[PDB]
């Protein structure tokens, strides 16, 4: 039973802010072959479906922005978000896909 | 121009039983994996299983949460994807996405908007 706990549960920053935010797992989704973190970030606006953000932890999928940086390892994550634009509004989930697939609870960002 | 498409979904009395499709069109459909996904009201997304690719055998995976509820499988020749969902719960009422996977990326990069199932007499 690996789990994602996600901290904060949300947070509300202005348009521009720098946001920070944690992925802490249960187990190591550093698989050792590959040498690579099974994890990844997903965007939700609200009422929408969720969209590929970030794959083994720090690789932006395609069209997604600098802004979006993917950071940590083993069993130790964070997504930022330098100068946050206002469609980011959403919630972000990292989910890990070392065994099966586990979704996180999510982080909601505000936007003042 | 890749799409998935969900459908199938409605009002089931619980107990009960309702087929989940999922259509897709622009990509080669058997190389990858395809996952669903759903989304109560309110709550955080939850995986529910798995169908490999042709490389693979298109063999299948579940979530302990569903197994031996839920059952996938896919239509190849079509490139359409679909979930038997069984004695089913007001747990179960949420939104079911379809999303494109597999081992390249080891995640979801492609979904669909979805389809309602909500449990209730
Ligand atoms: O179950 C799979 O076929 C798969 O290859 C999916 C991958 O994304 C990954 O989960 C992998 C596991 O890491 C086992 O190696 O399993
Ligand atoms: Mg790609
Ligand atoms: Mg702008």
């Amino acid at each position: 039973d690996i789990v994602l706990t996600q901290s904060p549960s949300s947070l509300a920053v202005s348009a521009g802010e720098r946001v920070t935010m944690s992925c802490k797992s249960s187990q190591s989704l550093f698989k050792s072959r590959n040498q690579k973190n099974y994890l990844a970030w997903y965007q939700q606006k609200p009422g929408q479906s969720p969209k590929l953000l970030i794959y083994w932890a720090s690789t932006r999928e395609s069209g997604v922005p600098d802004r979006f940086t993917g950071s940590g390892s083993g069993t130790d994550f964070t997504l930022t978000i330098n100068g946050v634009q206002a469609e980011d509004l959403a919630v972000y989930y990292c989910k890990q896909s070392y065994n099966l697939r586990t979704f996180g609870g999510g982080t909601k960002l505000e936007l003042k | 121009e890749v799409k998935l498409v969900e459908s199938g979904g409605g009002l089931v009395q619980p107990g009960g039983s309702l087929r989940l499709s999922c259509a897709t069109s622009g990509f080669t459909f058997t190389d990858y994996y395809m996952s669903w996904v759903r989304q109560p009201p309110g709550k955080a997304l939850e995986w529910l299983g798995f169908i490999r690719n042709k490389a693979k055998g298109y063999t299948v995976e579940y979530s302990a949460s569903v197994k031996g509820r839920f059952t996938i499988s896919r239509d190849n020749s079509q490139s359409i994807l679909y979930l038997q969902m069984n004695t089913l719960r007001a747990e179960d009422s949420a939104t079911y996405y379809c999303a494109r996977d597999g081992y390249y990326v080891d995640a979801m990069d492609y979904w669909g908007q979805g389809t309602s199932v909500t449990v209730s007499s």
